DNA sequence: TGCATCAGAGCCCAAAA
DNA sequence: TATAATGGGAGCCTCTGATGCA
């Protein structure tokens, strides 16, 4: 019923591992991947391809899916017809298949064996924006990533290798993930920077600093200016959900106009506007109106040059902007005399 | 001029003017949204050959119903003693009417 | 209540003290700013195993002042804390 | 648990197999199993190891779930249903008719049981959850946003983790996590724990809370409403009055009828037309 | 509220009475033209500076939301017309 | 009480600064962050009911 | 055509398909520099319509009479702004969810079918418990397993990867 | 089979903020 | 990218209907 515990009593089925038992599963993983390099000679396949074919066969037939670099759909026919090449190998050479299948079962184990590990070191980041299952998967994420990378000749016990990416994906984690608008994870570095200075500037001073005392403690390249564009950047979305006083009765987002849809006044007066334009642009030529309607965008919006709105109608540029004038020149008129435009100028 | 009789220099309005709805109390001007030059504003204005201006009025003005005498303006800038506003706020005015 | 702070490091409470404040009570109101005083404490951290003894008065931010009148200046603004009934505590 | 078979020659079968007893091990067809297993295939001890076992297929989660959801023939059921009907309990009358009135409502709607379990999530308008540039240029923004995101991430998390062969406890966290994550975005708090915004215990509006309640899209958009050409003020008696008039503030009565209005102000000449004239009254 | 110039809240309570006495158009009114109905307002303030009568109303637009809300959980919701045939109040705008 | 409540977090943020810093350069005020206990007074004040 | 009826249903995962204008595929909303929407995020231009009437998110084609242009460079069809209101996404997920609503809602539509009780849908649902699709001949504590039993962690194990075990 | 126990469902309007 | 590190942490009313029990 509580999901995290749930979790901690499914890791707890899986006995730590003792140094022989670490040593020998990351040895066999080791010796797992040199035997897939090797077997990519031998046939000349993809060394990827092939390991997510064994991979395949030792997961079982439960988890089958296509993999975003393979370059041939993954699907049981190819890993069938793959594994029949691999299963065609003479026995000094098809031991190695052997060896890769074998390295596979053992990386599966090394990694459920130190699921506690990501545990004890994703507890520690609650608070930070995600929640503690979401920090203990990006967790897990650094210890697979940990298992490829292990050395085991160096002599150093696994939990000190692991930590070191564990703690790499539940901060890259945290960073890509905790604001509704995203930022990019250096420049998140940079606005922890600033709290981290600011409150010791605060600490020292007895007070919050000012834009330019925080300026002088970041170093050279910053001024006040920048400081504040930086808290400009960081600020983050409030919930139009917001309760408002009175009791439950108010959201936040209730009080906020739309600018984008017209108002009804202003909706009519910009339609009114465009047939009172129209009824002008008809007492002209065809080609005048034309004309204007493609200098000042009433078509798609943009301003044409003369020498395009002279190269559509086939006159020079200088003729463009005369029949341009003319026609400025008797909607002038007509405007002077009729009185029709006038009440748009507001 | 007319409407702006009661502003100052600055374009904020005079203590002791009398302020009736619809009244500016403090003028602004704001940058036009990116989409601004309809098409039709732009023949409109191209026919009153006026150039279309790149800020719009966001003024402050009187709410229906409201108005009084002017008794105090405080106007608060970025870069002058004493006062730091909250970021991207340049200047902050305060109007009191009585 | 809070202190001392266990584990061989160990944080222990010395005393508190609380300076006056930065601006008066017509100013904060003036500029939408909280009447409050800072608040200090002075720790001492003890390392149980070694001895080493660093002690230092730490500032733990601003607490906001109560006028004459029994009221606060919150964010420019004149507030009231209300009190509040309850079942008292006991069996 | 294995048998085991010594092998001189190379070896057919490889590690992680699953092995019926006869398949042949090695050696061209000699060695075969005895057992029902999985094989270990031991280079050292030069003998293939069958660890008995078999290819049970058990699944967890709504995979299984939709499996057997798929699996009904609802027409069958019915006739169970039917012959239940007749048995002498009522306990037992009852309960196979509320089952059948479960298996009609779909036989007669045209509905596939298996679409109470969702493949595809829908994703609503952006519009009906904006984003929004409030007054200060700070934004304000809908919480289903953040019930996406949630669900997306840990979606693409999972992706990730099965591209990458993470043992079954990393993939059941992860599956159970995105159920769940659907569960809030769809009606957050029903089961479990209500997912908040951080440093907050407000919890966030599902589609749920959004239809439903005093606060809901039914009871106060959609049977009641806000209206124009309203207002409001203080009464006060007016004896006066006859018994089919009331009094009306004349600054009132400009607004609610100010369209009228205008264009009255074009019949008689107060304003040359009807934009002069609100331009007027502003 | 005053302070954003609103509009009443013409709620649940207040369309009872309009039910009660009968009248139809009027309540329509406060459902469509005086409210959410898009098209239906625009097209009622124009006419009424021009001196027509207000035009029939369309959709209100929140039950366009309603609908758009049951589709994101799930819900296939269908306005159909006598002949049970589907009626489309999105006007071809939200289907490919 | 709700200076006690930031208090008890502050300790929190104590406890786990002197497992995961240095043990032998540490002050007090390397150890203590206040933020917490500034947003419990100040959550307080501001959106207490 | 008037409106004479309303028809609520159950929508297959073909339906909400096709009512998707596109996939949202990153937790992403609106770039944090330029304040545009993100590619493939959950206001992505490209999905839902363009956020300025008959204009594309590059500006490439920004005037009428293009309707049903849609954009080489940024993707954008070129239609009126109130389709941000309509067109729905979706999300395409890795393993299949249960609707809340079918599963806990009492009594449960899901579970009545299946003849499942409350506790046992929730066992298969949130991981807890395996249900049996083909026993395979498995047998446990002497009984053979039947189709639509329920294992748990211990049993599955034993039935699936044999019962070894390791003595210090 | 008839009784208990618990989960889930509701709890005034408009106004204001 | 390497000393070793391996299982979390908290809480304030009535009716109706399904579910689990002699
Ligand atoms: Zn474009």
């Amino acid at each position: 019923s509580d999901p995290v515990r749930q979790y901690l009593h499914e890791i707890g089925q899986v006995p730590l591992l003792t140094l022989e038992e670490e040593v020998e599963l990351a040895r066999k993983v080791e010796e797992g991947m040199e035997a897939i390099k090797k077997l990519s000679e031998i046939t000349g396949l993809d060394p990827d391809l092939i390991r997510e074919v064994v991979r395949a066969k030792i997961l079982g037939s439960a988890r089958v899916r296509h993999i975003p670099g393979l370059k041939e759909t993954l699907d049981p026919k190819t890993v069938e017809e793959i594994d029949q090449k691999l299963k065609s190998l003479p026995k000094e050479h098809k031991r190695y298949l052997h060896i890769a299948r074998e390295g596979e079962a053992a990386r599966q184990h090394l990694i459920e064996a130190n699921l506690r590990l990501v545990v004890s070191i994703a507890k520690k980041y609650t608070g930070r924006g995600l929640s503690f299952l979401d920090l203990i998967q990006e967790g897990n994420q650094g210890l697979i990533r940990a298992v490829e990378k292990f050395e085991y000749k160096r002599r150093f016990k696994f939990s000190t290798y692991a930590t070191w990416w564990i703690r790499q994906a539940i901060n890259r984690a945290i960073a890509d993930q905790a604001r509704t608008i995203r930022i990019p994870v250096h420049m998140v570095e940079t606005i922890n920077k600033l709290s981290r200075t600011a409150r010791q500037l605060q600490q020292e001073l007895g007070r919050e600093p000012t834009y330019e005392e925080i300026a002088e403690a970041m170093g050279p390249g910053w001024d006040a200016k920048r400081v504040e564009e930086t808290l400009k950047i960081a600020q983050e979305p409030v919930s139009l959900e917001t309760p408002i006083g009175d009791e439950k009765d108010s959201f936040y987002g209730d009080f906020i106009p739309d600018e984008h849809l017209p108002s009804p006044v202003d909706a009519a007066t910009q339609s009114l506007l465009s047939e009172e334009l129209e009824k002008a642009l008809s007492k002209l030529s065809e080609r005048e109106a034309m004309v204007l309607k493609l200098r000042k965008g009433l078509i798609d919006g943009r301003e044409h040059t003369l020498e395009e709105v002279g190269a559509f109608f086939g006159v020079t540029r200088e003729r463009i902007r005369q029949i341009e004038n003319k026609a400025l020149r008797k909607l002038k008129y007509h405007e002077s005399r009729t009185r029709k435009l006038r009440d748009f100028l507001d | 001029e007319a409407a702006l009789r009661d502003l100052d220099e600055e374009g904020v309005v005079r203590i002791g003017a009398e302020v009736k709805p619809g009244d500016i109390l403090v003028g602004r001007t704001s940058f036009k949204g990116e989409s601004e030059p309809t098409p039709e504003e732009r023949l409109l204005r191209s026919i009153f050959g006026e150039k279309a201006r790149d800020v719009k009025d966001t003024s402050l003005r009187v709410p229906p119903g409201e108005g009084g005498i002017v008794v105090r303006t405080v106007r608060l800038r970025r870069g002058d003693p004493g006062v730091e506003l909250k970021p991207g706020v340049r200047e902050v005015v305060r109007v009191y009417v009585a | 209540e809070t202190f001392p702070i266990e584990e061989g490091l160990v944080l222990d409470f010395l005393e508190y003290r609380l300076g006056e404040p930065p601006f008066p009570q017509d100013e904060c109101r003036e500029k939408d700013l909280t009447y409050q005083a800072p608040l200090y404490a002075r720790l001492q951290l003890i390392h149980k195993d070694t001895g080493l003894i660093k002690e230092d008065e730490v500032f733990l931010g601003h607490i906001p002042l109560m006028t004459e009148d029994g009221s606060f200046i919150i964010n420019g603004a004149d507030r009231v804390i209300v009190s509040q009934i309850h079942r008292s505590p006991g069996v | 648990k294995a048998r085991v078979y010594p092998f001189e020659d190379d070896v057919e079968v490889s590690t992680g197999d699953r092995v019926a007893p006869g398949d042949v091990l090695a050696d061209g067809g000699k060695v075969k199993s005895d057992v029902y297993g999985r094989v270990e295939v031991d280079l050292v001890r030069n003998v293939v190891r069958v660890v008995e076992s078999y290819d049970i297929d058990a699944r967890m989660g709504a995979e299984a779930i939709q499996q057997l959801l798929k699996e009904l023939d609802l027409e069958a059921l019915e006739k169970e249903l039917l012959e239940e009907m007749k048995h002498p309990s009522r306990a037992r009358r009852a309960k196979a008719r509320k089952r059948l009135e479960v298996v009609r409502a779909f036989l007669d709607s045209g509905n596939r049981p298996e679409w109470m379990i969702l493949e595809a999530v829908p994703v609503l308008p952006p519009d009906l959850r904006p984003m929004v540039q409030v007054d200060g240029g700070r934004f304000a923004t809908s919480d289903l946003n953040d019930l996406y995101r949630r669900l997306i991430n840990r979606n693409n998390r999972l992706k990730k983790l099965l591209a990458q062969g993470a043992p079954e406890i990393i993939i059941r966290n992860e599956k159970r996590m995105l159920q769940e994550a659907v569960d809030a975005l769809l009606d957050n708090g029903r089961r479990g724990a209500p997912v908040t915004n951080p440093g907050s215990d407000r919890p966030l509006r599902s589609l749920t809370d959004i239809l439903s309640g005093k606060q809901g899209r039914f009871r106060q958009n959609l049977l009641g409403k806000r209206v124009d050409y309203s207002g409001r003020s203080v009464i006060v008696v007016g004896p006066q009055l006859k018994l089919h008039q009331c009094g009306l503030p004349k600054r009132m009565a400009l607004e609610l009828f100010k369209p009228f209005l205008l264009k009255k102000m074009e019949e008689k000449g107060i304003a040359p037309n009807v934009k002069a004239a609100r331009r007027m009254l502003e | 509220g005053k302070a954003q110039f609103g509009g009443q809240r013409f709620g649940e309570m207040e369309v009872w009475a309009l039910e009660a006495y009968g009248a139809a158009h009027t309540l329509q009114e406060m459902l469509t033209l005086k409210s959410d109905d898009i098209e239906g307002r625009n097209a009622a303030y124009e006419a009424i500076i021009k001196g027509e009568d207000v035009p029939e109303p369309s959709v209100p637009e929140s039950f366009r939301v309603l609908v758009k809300e049951l589709q994101a959980l799930a819900l296939d919701v269908q306005t159909l017309d006598e002949k049970d045939n589907p009626v489309d109040i999105f006007e071809g705008l939200a289907s490919k | 009480d709700q200076f006690r409540v930031g208090l008890a977090r502050l300790a929190r943020g104590v406890r786990e600064r002197m497992l995961m810093g240095s043990e032998d350069s540490l002050t007090p005020a390397k150890l203590v962050n206040s933020r917490p206990l500034e947003a419990a007074i100040r959550e307080f004040f501001s959106r207490s009911q | 055509k008037e409106v004479r009826k309303v028809r609520i249903a159950l929508a297959s995962p073909e339906k909400i398909r096709s009512w998707s204008y596109g996939e949202v595929e990153k937790p992403e909303t609106i770039n944090y520099r330029t304040l545009k929407p993100e590619r493939d995020g959950l206001f992505d231009e490209r999905i839902f319509g363009p956020i300025k009437d008959y204009e594309c998110a590059c500006g490439k084609y920004k005037r009428q009479r293009f309707e049903g242009k849609v954009c080489e460079r940024c993707g954008v069809e070129v239609t009126k702004s109130i389709v941000r209101r309509y067109r729905m996404g979706h999300i395409e997920l890795a393993t299949p969810a249960a609707h809340i609503w079918f599963v806990k809602d009492v009594p449960s539509k899901i579970g009545t079918l299946l003849d499942l009780s409350a506790t046992e849908l929730e066992q298969v649902l949130y991981f807890s418990k395996y249900i049996v699709l083909d026993p395979k001949g498995a047998i446990l504590n002497g009984v053979p397993v039947e189709k639509r039993q329920l294992l748990t962690d211990e049993e599955y194990r034993e039935l699936r990867y044999g019962k070894q075990e390791t003595y210090p």
